[PDB]
C-alpha cells in the first residue's frame, strides 16, 4: 500500500513537472502568438500586394 | 451395572476435569485465531488503501 501510495503521490510530481513544463509552451505561445500577429501585420504594410 | 456405574463415574469425572482443562486450551487455539484475525484486517484494510 505504501509502495502504491508513493508511486502515485510521486505520479503527481511528473504531473507537476509536466504541467509546469506544458506552461512554459502555454506562455511561450502566447508570447509568439503575439509576435507572430506583429510581422504579419509589419509585413502586409511593407508591400501587401 | 454397579461396576460400569463405578467406572462411568471416574471416566465422566476424568471427561469433564479432562475437558475443563481442555477448554483452555480451545481457548488459546482461539485466541491465536483472533490475533492472527488482527493482522488479516490490517492486510486487508492495506488491500483497500
Amino acid at each position: 500500500a505504501r509502495e502504491k501510495e508513493t508511486k502515485a503521490l510521486s505520479l503527481a510530481r511528473a504531473l507537476e513537472e509536466a504541467m509546469e513544463q506544458k506552461a512554459e509552451l502555454e506562455r511561450l505561445n502566447k508570447q509568439f502568438r503575439t509576435e507572430m500577429e506583429d510581422l504579419m501585420s509589419s509585413k502586409d504594410d511593407v508591400g501587401k500586394s | 451395572l454397579d461396576d460400569l456405574l463405578v467406572d462411568l463415574d471416574h471416566q465422566r469425572q476424568s471427561a469433564c476435569n479432562l475437558e475443563k482443562k481442555q477448554k483452555k486450551f480451545d481457548q488459546l487455539l482461539a485466541e491465536e485465531k483472533t490475533i492472527s484475525a488482527k493482522y488479516a484486517e490490517e492486510r486487508d484494510r492495506a488491500e483497500a488503501e
